[PDB]
């Protein structure tokens, strides 16, 4: 059973992903206590805007519900509300209250942690502008780096183990792991990616974290290491015979480990 | 922890290597007499080794010796043992006569 | 090899009359063994993150294991110990059984 | 038992944050002593500018008012100015003067320091350009880079002592503060931030600051630390039983202090 | 070549400089008997220099 261990970064979950931006240009109105590197749950507003592009066609809605229009020619118009862009609960808010929506609310779409927030209070908003980037760390993300000339130490069959030094109280569950395709370029080393279960939020993004793997290799003949005498030239163990009598046995090494 | 924190071996043994020293500003006369500027700047405490910087970011948050080493007190290499009775490990002293005395 | 693996002195540190050593070097774990030396971690200038064996063959081998010599001349002294009889004897009959054998 | 002092800085508060854009592209008529670097007060001039957008439809509720239209007509293309970004204060100047609006000022949304001013005289200006980007300090900001070592103590501390070397008078003990979620990947430590009472403005952004922890953790199982007898992968301690026998014993390392 | 590779003499006297000695790593212990670490290093080559 071969095993190593390897230095690991504790990273936001990229399957958790959200970058808000709005559906159309406005001004914003209120922009709320906020700023990156706050974390936010799903429903937090990030900030009220102003967006005219909606409002004429939505009056042609409002007065077709007046002269009676067909459920087809009503239909219609939502029709052309959502193509755009316009929220499905803000079009629904309109037929509930049958007053032409103006202002909007932009909610987190889900927990996590802004990483980006590039709109404050008294400005213009584009549909290229990210009001917030929101990025989830429950099912936390765990990276390895293992050199390339070791690839070959992982295997399907490995058992993995994984340690932060900031909470040593804790004991974590790895949900499952994966070797990335491609090795990092920049350091010369394997990515293997693990999923943690991080419901208590004990781990942080940025936290150093010890991947300690476990390998076991074919079968073969297993002695203890002090066992062994090697002089680079031949490789020798000492037999204890059934007499008591102390005869010594060559051998051939395959590999050593713990 | 080296590579966790982008410092290597090299840098941490020539940080070492600044942090263990006195220094003398030479004098400065006060009162008619003369005052001894010493600065200090000796290893003498476990925590000393601690904080020996190795690296700090335009923020002012640096990285000490402490993030990628433990500094323990431990024994040097044994260049002899010395065993008394044969019931424990010992240290001894000879003294050495002159030759001829 | 020096620091990493060997632990060489890199300091002493200055208490009183007294100086004591200082050392870098990894937890033994890394150094255990041939294998271990292998992978012993090394974090390259480039921050690239390798193993000792990326950059070297470690080959156990055989040679000198101190170097006697006696007037420039290599030599090696075969201790004898014989106390039952008289010394002369035993040297005599030494060089008989060297000679022809 | 805990006695550290963890580096910290003075920062502007991000939740007193103004961008000040146009609403609407135009040309600048003249730009108040101001610069970046500069203090402003909520109200203070920022930059004159002349804005073609909306004359038109002034005209268009004018016509209306010599006219007599509806109530409602009046409202309406009073309405479709606002949506067209033509701020209230400026709609208001209208209906009052009765005479379309074409020069407008620019003011400070809120107290605090100019940190970006990117129009000066004989300048065209546009939407997406910032004329003052305000950030104000009152409740100003300090945050403590904490080694994330120590995470599992200081998740549940109780107060830290908050010193600024430019300041030895501002020194006071901190009972609230927030933990944020990510730690800094580059000295691998803890963000914890603070609000301070700042009216004196005696607390500057920029300024070095530091926060002083003197705590004890929960009681744990104790040793001398000379007595941990850790190789790279195994710790453990040379036990003394009754009889005074030597007895090696693995043991789990939590965490060692002082 | 110095100037087509960017290389300046300084940088080829200081790397001479650290391509010729050899280096103990200590001893480590195995099967009860010493294994003295030697780490090569020296120039024996003309190879070595290139």
């Amino acid at each position: 059973t071969f095993a190593q261990s390897f230095p690991a970064n504790v990273s936001y979950n990229e399957y958790q992903y959200a970058i808000v931006q709005a559906r159309a240009a406005g001004f914003i109105d209120k922009v709320y206590p906020l700023t990156v590197g706050d974390k936010v749950q799903k429903g937090t507003p990030l900030l009220d805007l102003t967006i005219p592009d909606w409002v004429e066609a939505q009056s042609e809605y409002l007065l077709l519900r007046e002269t009676g229009g067909t459920a087809t020619q009503t239909e219609g118009i939502l029709e052309r509300l959502r193509l755009a862009g316009m929220p499905e609960a803000d079009i629904r808010r309109l037929i509930a209250t049958q007053k032409i929506q103006t202002r909007f609310t932009l909610k987190a779409p889900i927990d996590g942690v802004i990483t980006a927030f590039d709109l404050r209070a008294g400005m213009n908003i584009a549909k290229d502008n990210v009001v917030a980037k929101i990025q989830g760390m429950d099912p936390v993300w765990v990276t390895a780096a293992i050199p390339e000339s070791i690839a070959w130490l992982v295997k399907d069959a490995s058992q993995f183990t994984l340690t932060v030094p900031a909470r040593p109280d804790k004991t974590l569950t790895i949900r499952k792991w994966t070797l990335l395709p491609g090795v990092d370029a920049a350091t010369r080393t394997l990515q293997l990616r693990l999923e943690v279960d991080n419901a208590d939020e004990a781990l942080k993004p940025g936290m150093n974290a010890w991947l300690q793997l476990n390998t076991a290799s074919e079968p073969m003949l297993l002695i203890p290491s002090q066992a062994l005498i090697d002089t680079g030239s031949e490789q020798r163990v000492i037999t204890v015979d059934a007499d008591g009598r102390f005869v010594p046995k060559r051998v051939a090494v395959f590999q050593a480990s713990q | 922890r080296l590579a966790q924190y982008g410092i290597s071996l090299a840098e941490v043994k020539s940080a070492l290597d600044a942090s263990n020293q006195e220094a003398g500003g030479s004098s400065i006369e006060l009162a008619e007499a003369e005052y001894m500027v010493r600065a200090s700047g000796y290893l003498q405490t476990l925590d000393d080794f601690n904080h020996i910087v190795l690296k700090a970011s335009e923020n002012g948050v640096p990285v000490y010796l402490r993030d990628v080493a433990k500094v323990q007190i431990g024994p040097e290499m044994r260049r002899g043992i010395a065993e008394l009775n044969g019931e424990g490990e010992v240290a001894g002293g000879v003294v050495i006569l002159r030759s001829g005395k | 090899v020096t620091s990493a693996v060997g632990g060489a002195m890199v300091g002493e540190t200055v208490e009183g009359i007294a100086r004591y050593p200082i050392n870098l070097r990894y937890p033994q774990s890394w150094r255990d063994s041939p294998q271990a030396l292998r992978q012993l971690p090394i974090l390259t200038p480039m921050k690239q993150q390798i193993t000792l064996a990326d950059v070297a063959d470690i080959k156990v081998s055989t040679g000198p294991s101190m170097l006697k010599t006696e007037n420039a001349r290599p030599t090696s002294w075969i201790y004898i110990d014989a106390r039952d009889r008289d010394m002369v004897s035993v040297v005599h009959d030494l060089q008989k059984a060297i000679a022809e054998k």
